[PDB]
């Protein structure tokens, strides 16, 4: 199950 | 032992050539179970070892919608990046993460990490404790304020303490053949000539699985660690593992050196000589 | 940051003329991530390459798996060749069988 959300920079 | 699963993410602009490369990689321990990549005939979340046919058709349409909002993400992360670090447009970078969890035998939580980088330095990451992120440098810095005053670590840690390690488990249950099975390694020794009397000695070891093993040559009792020239494990594109280690020697002196291995499918350590 | 990828070229098993096997292109410790891997049957591309095992280093660096099923002869060559941005000229790695 991966990571859905990467918060933007 | 204790078990792993790691998500390695990758994003690659590349001016002219039209929108970045992007790719997701997820292991179980060493092995290699997803995959993703932007670069795809049709890009879609898929299987990259057959214990993942467990997974019904609701799975894959899920992180292949993941994905695809993760590209969306490492764009805007780039075009970013190119501000904060007053960078032009025409140049080639990269974003990679690394995302995971490990659990003890018992199936409880060991530790959780992830990690951004940026043209392969550290941007930010996670700190042991799960609650707080450090930023590498200044850019990093004004990330790291956005992701605090967002709670993005409390997202974050919820995924890795549950969502994770709940899911590990399950890929361990399905893959227990494959992942917790054990492949002695086939150990063997070469010979090679040289000038001026020495010949080079290198050590072998074969198709085992886990990829964790200990190559040493010695001498009368004592190692010669660094006088070894090694190999970093490599994988033999069948899910096992291989690896080798050499040393110089005199001629003729070749029997009073050997060659020991040790790993978890050998009970007893091998010793070879010739 | 930019690092020359280290090539190895080897087969899964101890190589027998005329039974199958597996040769494997690893290609290591490389950035940027932009390179080119070709897999050579003397000199002439292999068709069917699967790329595999893509990850990286505490450092950030890359690490790629080039692999293929062959089966060994007497007379044929295999070689790994390998452009990355690090290098002035394709690196061209020849597989070792006595190694």
């Amino acid at each position: 199950f991966a990571p859905g959300n990467y918060p933007a920079f | 032992g204790p078990h792993s699963l790691r998500y390695f993410v990758t994003a690659v602009s590349r001016p002219g050539l039209g929108e970045p490369r992007y790719m997701e990689v997820g292991y179980v321990d060493d092995t290699e179970f997803v995959r993703f990549d932007s670069d795809a005939e049709n890009p879609r979340y898929e299987p990259r070892a057959r214990w993942m046919e467990q997974e019904g058709p609701e799975y894959w349409e899920r992180e292949t919608q993941k994905a695809k909002g993760n590209e969306q993400s490492f764009r805007v992360d780039l075009r970013t990046l190119l501000g904060y670090y007053n960078q032009s447009k025409g140049g080639s970078h990269t974003i990679q993460v690394i995302s995971g969890c490990e659990v003890g035998s018992d199936g409880r939580l060991l530790r959780g990490y992830q990690q951004y980088a940026y043209d392969g330095c550290d941007y930010i990451a996670l700190n042991e404790d799960l609650k707080t992120w450090t930023a590498a440098d200044m850019a990093a810095l004004i990330t790291k304020h956005k992701w605090e005053q967002a709670g993005e670590a409390e997202r974050l840690r919820a995924y890795l303490e549950g969502t994770c390690v709940e899911w590990l488990r399950r890929y361990l249950k399905n893959g227990n053949a494959t992942l917790l099975r054990t492949d002695s390694p086939k150990a063997h020794v070469t010979h090679h000539s040289r000038p001026e009397d020495k010949v080079t000695l290198r050590c072998w070891a074969l198709g085992f699985y886990p990829a964790d093993i200990t190559l040493t040559w010695q001498l009368n009792g004592e190692e010669l660690i660094q006088d070894m020239e090694l190999v970093e494990t490599r994988p033999a594109g069948d899910g096992t593992f291989q690896k080798w280690a050499s040393v110089v020697v005199p001629l003729g002196k070749e029997q009073y050196y050997t060659c020991h291995v040790y790993h978890q499918g050998l009970p007893e350590p091998l010793t070879l000589r010739w | 940051i930019q690092k020359t990828p280290q090539i190895q070229v080897y087969s899964r098993h101890p190589p027998e003329n005329g039974k199958p096997n597996i040769l494997n292109c690893y290609v290591t410790q490389f950035h940027p991530p932009h390179i080119e891997i070709q897999m050579l049957k003397n000199g002439k591309k292999i068709p069917k390459v699967e790329m595999s095992d893509m990850s990286f280093s505490k450092d950030w660096s890359f690490y790629i798996l080039a692999h293929t099923e062959f089966t060994p002869t007497e007379t044929d060559t295999y070689a790994c060749r390998v452009k990355h941005d690090s290098m002035a000229e394709p690196k061209t790695v020849y597989w070792d069988r006595d190694m």
